[PDB]
RNA sequence: GACAAUGGUAGGAGAGCGUUCUAAGGGCGUUGAAGCAUGAUCGUAAGGACAUGUGGAGCGCUUAGAAGUGAGAAUGCCGGUG
RNA sequence: AAGCAGUAAAUGUGGAGCCGUAGCGAAAGCGAGUCUGAAUAGGGCGUUUAGUAUUUGGUCGUAGACCCGAAACCAGGUGAU
RNA sequence: AGGACGACAUUAGACGAAUCAUCUGGAAAGAUGAAUCAAAGAAGGUAAUAAUCCUGUAGUCGAAAAUGUUGUCUCUCUUGAGUGGAUCCUGAGUACGACGGAGCACGUGAAAUUCCGUCGGAAUCUGGGAGGACCAUCUCCUAAGGCUAAAUACUCUCUAGUGACCGAUAGUGAACCAGUACCGUGAGGGAAAGGUGAAAAGCACCCCGGAAGGGGAGUGAAAUAGAACCUGAAACCGUGUGCU
């Protein structure tokens, strides 16, 4: 699917429990954002997680 | 495989020298305003399991 | 002689074979009685609890704990000390090589059941208060 | 000449340990490689063939059931080991009982060093004839002797061994013992 | 040698017959093996022999060992035949 | 016991260990006595110490567990001639 | 990290000891006599049951060429420790915390150690972590970069060999020209079928019949051994008869 460009962040899978511990499978997505970052060859717009966008990037 | 012991029986008994088991007494948990002061004082002493239950539950304690 | 062999008398028996004839008395039903849950390939009930009324170790209360630093001692009564000649300062090394103690668990403890009747110099980890008197009333000392 | 010791050759034989030593050595030679297919392992099945009720035929579930011709052995063989063990003192006592039986039967016969410099079966056949031994013989020595086992290994009924390789079965199977004056003391020093 | 006892299901105890294979000993076989057919034989039972025909090459006995160990009935499976 | 050696032999070496020789008590811990309790005062369990390894037989537990048998339930595909 | 340097192993093979006569027999390996070999008495065949008839076994010998592994010689590579201490370096959105999960034998529990998604977010040798909440003193260690052989698991396959494993309803579903007749639109399911004789010597010829099939006569030790071929049983189907 999608995944963070700079780092490798990607959705994981786990359980979701009720108040009686009834388990049911669910996902945990990453906080991906469409950001136009500046690589040479061309400035391209890619997925980047908001965790990598803090403190250091080109935009 | 190795035979598995009963883990909830092993928390309620202990083996004497003859091989008899020393159990504890039921009816000593709560509601003490309803039991006599003599029937409360004699439920405080441990006793041995019977011949019949030893007939029944004695493989569950083959390692104890 | 390999053509003339006999087991010791009373050493071997015939196994019993059910399901083979009525003369045996185990041929039909194989000693399992008539229709029931105890007469089915598979089996009966779990041992002890049956699914019925409340089991015995679910009707009595639990008790006590287990001490993690429980120290157990290898016991040596006084009478086992008689296998040693007079003098012969006894230590946990000589006491294991001699052949009285096998597994020095947390040390050795000299207990006082029996008669000493010798003049030893026992060096152990702990003494009983009725073994020190015995080891010192026949003449002799004891270091811990 | 004669070389013996009453605590390895004067033992009253123990028949009850000798039987178990023989049966143990016999049970330990079995491979045990025998198997058979069951309902899980026979190809086919997985489909009820007659639809249960509504058909006059008996209700069935598989074409590989233990009753159908062609599939399903109920409790057949399976590859299992047969060897067992017994205490060391019982092993030693069994050997001592076998050797004492050879002595009491008047089987044992000590001789000086076997001297063969080149393998030859004529020589060994003649040596046995001179000593007038029975057809089944056990030639014992102190170590491996490469000219006493190369000879007397194509002869019928002659078995050659060493002092640290004595069985209870090979001794109880022979008729006579031809030991040397080294292997005699070697076995007396191992046992006894 | 005298006295008594001996019906039996479920099931509990004991002693045994027979089948295939293995070890060791001792045997039989083209002057005819096993199998298979008949017989008016023996044993308290399971079962064991012998004679004749056939057949056409293997097979018992003793003492121990190990089991895919003995079937009239499962609207049992397969084959044959009413 | 595993390991090592050796004919996948059967046979030596190996003693980490494991059961027993001492129990009692929730435990600290005392020791043929201990735990309770103010206290042997009495009572409970002991001092009953011959056990241990291998193995035939009976029974139980974990494995489908004496044999045959559902109405179904889940997963992956094959089907609109 | 690229190359050059003689011994072994695999892939065909060769040599390989020692027996003759009589009886029964269609046939000798069997029985009866004598005799030999053996580092070879494993096994299979041979007209029956062979250490000495054949193929073999114990032992020894062999390789143009391809491959594998291996020893030495080259071919490379390549300055190793001890002191001194001013000061500088020692893996950062990382460690860790809160919320939601998972994983640890350990079910959120007093839960340490370890991972994930979202937010917040350290120190720099007086540093940083662990010793089952947490704190102090002691002891052990130095995360947030990476590589690595042996002991270990399994067998489509090749080379030898073993079995108190089956012996054609058994053993592979398949000893047969089987995953095939077939059966289904399809995915897929699935059988049943062994044996003449030592050697085809597998019936020249005559007779009845259109042929099939016989009856002879020949082959054979045997033809109720004639290819619907070892043996040939029970149910079932007949023909004759002793008593009723």
């Amino acid at each position: 699917g999608k995944q963070c460009f700079v780092t490798g962040r990607k959705a994981s899978t786990g359980n979701r429990r009720s108040h009686a511990l009834n388990s049911t499978k669910r996902r945990w997505n990453a906080n991906l954002q469409k950001v136009r970052i500046l690589v040479d060859g061309k400035p391209k717009k890619v997925w980047v997680s908001a965790r990598a966008l803090k403190s250091g990037k080109v935009t | 495989p190795k035979m598995k012991t009963h883990r909830g029986a092993a928390k309620r008994v202990k083996r004497t020298a003859s091989g008899q088991l020393k159990r504890s007494r039921a009816f000593t948990s709560h509601l003490f305003a309803n039991k006599s002061t003599k029937q409360k004082r004699q439920l405080r002493k441990a006793r041995l399991v019977s011949k019949s239950d030893m007939k029944r539950v004695k493989q569950l304690l083959a390692y104890k | 002689k390999l053509h003339e062999l006999k087991p010791a008398e009373g050493s071997r028996k015939e196994r019993n074979r059910v399901g083979r004839g009525v003369a045996t008395g185990n041929g039909k039903t194989s000693g399992r009685g008539h229709k029931g849950q105890k007469a089915r390939s598979g089996g009966g009930v779990r041992p002890g609890f049956e699914g019925g009324q409340l089991p015995l170790f679910r009707r009595l209360p639990k008790r006590g704990f287990t001490n993690i630093n429980r120290k157990e001692y290898a016991i040596v009564n006084l009478d086992q000390l008689n296998k040693f000649e007079d003098g012969t300062e006894v230590t946990p090394a000589l006491l294991v090589e001699s052949g009285v103690v096998k597994n020095e668990k947390s040390g050795i403890k000299i207990l006082g059941n029996g008669s000493l009747d010798k003049k030893l110099t026992v060096k152990a980890h702990k003494f009983s208060a009725s073994a020190a008197e015995a080891i010192d009333a026949k003449g002799g000392a004891h270091e811990v | 000449s004669i070389e013996l010791s009453d605590a390895v050759f004067g033992i009253e034989p123990n028949n009850s340990v000798l039987f178990e030593a023989i049966n143990l050595q016999r049970a330990s030679l079995r491979q045990g490689t025998h198997a058979v297919k069951n309902r899980s392992a026979v190809s086919g099945g997985g489909r009820k063939p007659w639809k249960q009720k509504g058909t006059g035929r008996a209700r069935q579930g598989t074409i590989r059931a233990p009753q159908w011709r062609g599939g399903g052995i109920v409790f057949g063989p399976t590859p299992r080991s047969y060897a067992y063990k017994m205490p060391k003192k019982m092993r030693r006592l069994a050997l001592r009982s076998a050797l004492s039986f050879k002595v009491q039967e008047n089987g044992l016969t000590v001789v000086d060093a076997f001297n063969f410099e080149a393998p030859k079966t004529k020589e060994f056949k003649n040596v046995l004839s001179t000593l007038e031994q029975p057809k089944k013989v056990l030639v014992v020595t102190e170590n491996e002797d490469v000219n006493v086992e190369l000879s007397a290994r194509n002869i019928p009924g002659v078995q050659v061994t060493t002092a640290q390789g004595l069985n209870v079965l090979d001794i109880t199977n022979a008729d006579s013992l031809v030991i040397t004056e080294a292997a005699a003391k070697k076995v007396e020093e191992v046992l006894g």
